[PDB]
């Protein structure tokens, strides 16, 4: 089951000292307080500035095996799929909260309205993203 | 015959035999590699690797999981054979464009 | 050494792996050098990805689980970190995966926050490859290093 | 994948084929395999060099082990398959036949030249047999091969290669036998003055660059690679394969920030020279062959326990 | 000492190119690297071998204990 998503307006994309991945700063379309940082295999999948990306986090999707004949899961309705951990959460604000994921390295860090955020836990999740 | 060549080492080996590793004699790099790449191609296998204990000692050791449809001494025979017929197209596509040349 | 009491000394008090912190302040005296480290800075950085084949490869090289530490008689593997557009793992999730080969599995995996030598400055804005976190057993953060 | 899928899309492109040197590409082929037939071609195609040298006197100023090794240097042009292996076993007597070695004599003595045009340079004139060639080894026929290679006398594919050196009453007489081995063991017994590979460039614009900059972006790789198109005024790729992969573009300031520059990454540009023994294209043949025996010696040896 | 047989990186015989190589530069007057050309040293492994070997053994020769000086 699908834990977070929404639509998300990208501010900067910077490709650091890398030439492969770049870090994106973006802020939530729905929410004024809901923003995000993430680290992107950019080559895989290219974002610029003013991009608009839809961003689900989701706790499964429906152990890892390449692809057979006719296998469907949820990673069919979107892009860029990455599989990582949670690994931090802290209080902001007396309202606010942000959760921390890493995935194999690459870093997110997911800041919004501690309602907003409900559903997410301390354990795996897969990150979906799509144009 | 010839038993030298290629053993099993029966304590990477699980009972099943869904999972087992090999060593042979007088092979390097060369061989390996390429048995790896065809190897990995078969959708069965769930993992495949080899490697070169030491430079020193002519020995090669390769390791072969399956998912459970076969065993790993039969992805080791898929993977030969399928390296045999892999040649095979090169010498006949190359000879064609000798031919033609 | 010519005889069993002098073999279980060499192998049991005297013997290398017995001896990686010195006596004189207890801290290491063993460790990898020169190219390993530049070589580390390198697998473990955010531009490190390995296909499927290369994930397995790298693994298998250097686990040799044909040995003492049967912690398994399988490899086990990670998911990779990119499942769509390709399957791609990250340099990180090699470490990640030997330790998981190589440490007990009735035991849960190391914790450590820890820190480098390379300021994150050095990486680009926002970095916090500096920083050094294992979580049970996991590298989510940070290269690898001299330190 | 599948061996059917690959045949399919699998593709040789010849671009020059001589009785020394081939020049081919191998399309949408792995490198691991790319790999191994290099590999191959350079360590484990049988060759014949001479690898014991049998002295009966050097008097020359050249040392006996010296002259042994150079000889072994020396490609002979005598097709491997004509030769059977020696086996390293038996005693001396056994050990070479007929089917196994061939036998090369060496026999120079320097003599002073009397009608030597008074106040000259050159030791042809001066001396003679002062200088003693791979030519000079003479190939002495044993037993059934007086038959057998009548057609094709032993030769050194290079003659004029100087072996030795001498001056007046020095002299030189040693026999060798010349066998099968692989460059593996000594690279003496290599048949390539080299076998190597390099992957396709791939040169990719990141967007039209024209005018004065296209003139500049086509100066900044070698001539012929970069085309400036007549219309669009653009910049082009016209063959990438003559690209040499100075990186100069990307010293330009410019530049630096409109091109990328990659390889496709299975077309493999081969390069194979021969030592003058056996064609390339027999070469590179041997060496697929090669492969293929070990992937079907293999699969029919027993797996011990 | 004497010109070696191949180059020692490309495996190429270079052995039978020195007394030819002499001859480039002394008769028909070229320069160094034109005449490694035409020789078909290409490779600069190749055009080393040629261009930076001292022809020592003639030295060598001139002390020859079997003739009377
Ligand atoms: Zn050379």
């Amino acid at each position: 089951n699908t834990l977070f998503d929404d639509i998300f307006q990208v501010s900067e994309v910077d490709p650091g000292r890398y030439n492969k991945v770049c870090r994106i700063e973006a802020a939530s379309t729905t929410q004024d307080q809901c923003k995000l940082t993430l680290d992107i295999n950019v080559e895989l999948f290219p974002v610029a500035a003013q991009d608009s990306l839809t961003v689900t986090i989701a706790s499964s999707l429906n152990s890892w095996r390449p692809p057979q004949a006719g296998d469907r899961s949820l990673a069919d309705d979107y892009d860029y799929v990455m599989y990582g951990t949670a690994y931090k959460f802290e209080e902001v604000s007396k309202d606010l909260i942000a959760v921390y994921y890493s995935f194999g390295g690459l870093l997110m860090r997911l800041e919004g309205n501690y309602r907003n955020l409900n559903n997410l836990k301390q354990e795996n999740a897969y990150l979906l993203i799509r144009r | 015959p010839d038993r030298e060549k290629i053993k099993l080492l029966t304590q990477a080996t699980s009972e099943d035999g869904t999972s087992a590793s090999f060593q042979i004699v007088e092979e390097d790099h060369t061989l390996g590699n390429a048995l790896r790449y065809v190897i990995m191609k078969n959708p069965d296998v769930e993992f495949c690797g080899y490697s070169i204990p030491h430079p020193s000692e002519n020995l090669l050791n390769i390791r072969i999981q399956t998912y459970g449809e076969t065993t790993a001494v039969d992805a080791l025979q898929k993977g030969l054979k399928d390296l045999m017929d892999l040649c095979d197209v090169v010498e006949s596509k190359f000879t064609e464009k000798i031919k033609s040349m | 050494p010519q005889n069993e009491n002098a073999r279980a000394e060499a192998l049991n008090l005297a013997n290398t792996d017995s001896q990686y912190l010195t006596p004189t302040s207890g801290s290491p005296v063993r460790g990898l050098i020169q190219d390993h480290i530049s070589a580390g800075v390198w697998l473990t950085s955010k531009d490190s990805f390995f296909t499927r084949e290369q994930y397995q490869q790298y693994i298998y090289g250097c686990i040799r689980p044909e040995d003492g530490h049967t912690t398994r008689s399988k490899i086990v593997t990670l998911p990779p970190t990119i499942f769509k557009p390709y399957p791609l793992w990250t340099g990180k999730q090699i470490i990640t995966t030997v330790l998981l080969n190589v440490t007990p599995p009735d035991m849960p995996g190391i914790n450590l926050i820890s820190k480098n030598k390379i300021k994150n400055e050095y990486w680009g804005k926002g970095s916090l490859e500096n920083e050094v976190l294992f979580k049970d057993g996991a590298l989510l953060c940070g290269i690898l290093d001299k330190s | 994948w599948n061996v059917e899928k690959f045949k399919k899309d699998f593709e040789v492109n010849i671009s020059s084929l001589d009785a020394r040197e081939a020049n081919f590409d191998l399309i949408n082929i792995d490198t691991s395999i790319a790999n191994a037939f290099r590999r191959i071609m350079i360590s484990e195609v049988p060759s014949v060099a001479a690898e014991y040298v049998y002295f009966f006197n050097n008097t020359s100023v050249i040392q006996d082990e010296v002259l042994a090794h150079r000889i072994g240097l020396v490609p002979l042009k005598v097709d491997p398959d004509m030769l059977t292996w020696v086996d390293s076993n038996l005693p001396d007597d056994e050990k070479f036949t007929d089917e196994n070695t061939i036998v090369l004599s060496l026999n120079v003595k320097c003599t002073r030249n009397p009608d030597a045009p008074k106040g000259s340079t050159d030791p042809k004139e001066l001396y003679n047999n002062a200088h003693v060639y791979a030519r000079d080894l003479k190939f002495e026929p044993q037993g059934r091969q007086s038959t057998t290679f009548a057609d094709c006398p032993v030769v050194p594919a290079d003659p004029d290669i100087l072996l030795a050196k001498l001056r007046p009453g020095q002299e030189i007489s040693l026999k060798a036998h010349c066998i099968l081995g692989i460059g593996g063991d000594h690279a003496k017994f290599s048949p390539v003055s080299t076998a190597s590979y390099r992957l396709l460039p791939q040169i990719n614009i990141l967007q039209p660059i024209k005018g004065e900059s296209a003139r500049r972006f086509q100066k900044c790789f070698p001539p012929g690679v970069i085309g400036i198109d007549e219309g669009s005024d653009e910049a082009y790729v016209k063959d990438a394969r003559k690209d040499t992969v100075s990186r100069e573009v990307l010293r330009y300031e410019e530049f630096a920030d409109k091109v990328k520059l990659g390889r496709v990454r299975n077309h493999f540009i081969f390069n194979v020279e021969s030592a003058g023994a056996m064609t390339p294209e027999e070469i590179f043949f041997k060496s697929v062959r090669i492969l293929k025996n070990k992937a079907e010696y293999l699969k029919n040896c027993p797996i011990t326990q | 000492m004497i010109v070696p047989v191949r180059c020692f990186s490309c495996g190429k015989v270079v052995g039978d190119k020195w007394e030819s190589y002499l001859n480039l530069l002394q008769e028909d007057e070229l320069d160094e690297g034109t005449a490694l050309s035409r020789l078909g040293l290409k490779r600069y492994c190749c055009r080393r071998m040629i261009l930076t070997h001292v022809d020592l053994i003639e030295k060598f020769l001139r002390y020859n204990p079997l003739e009377k000086r």
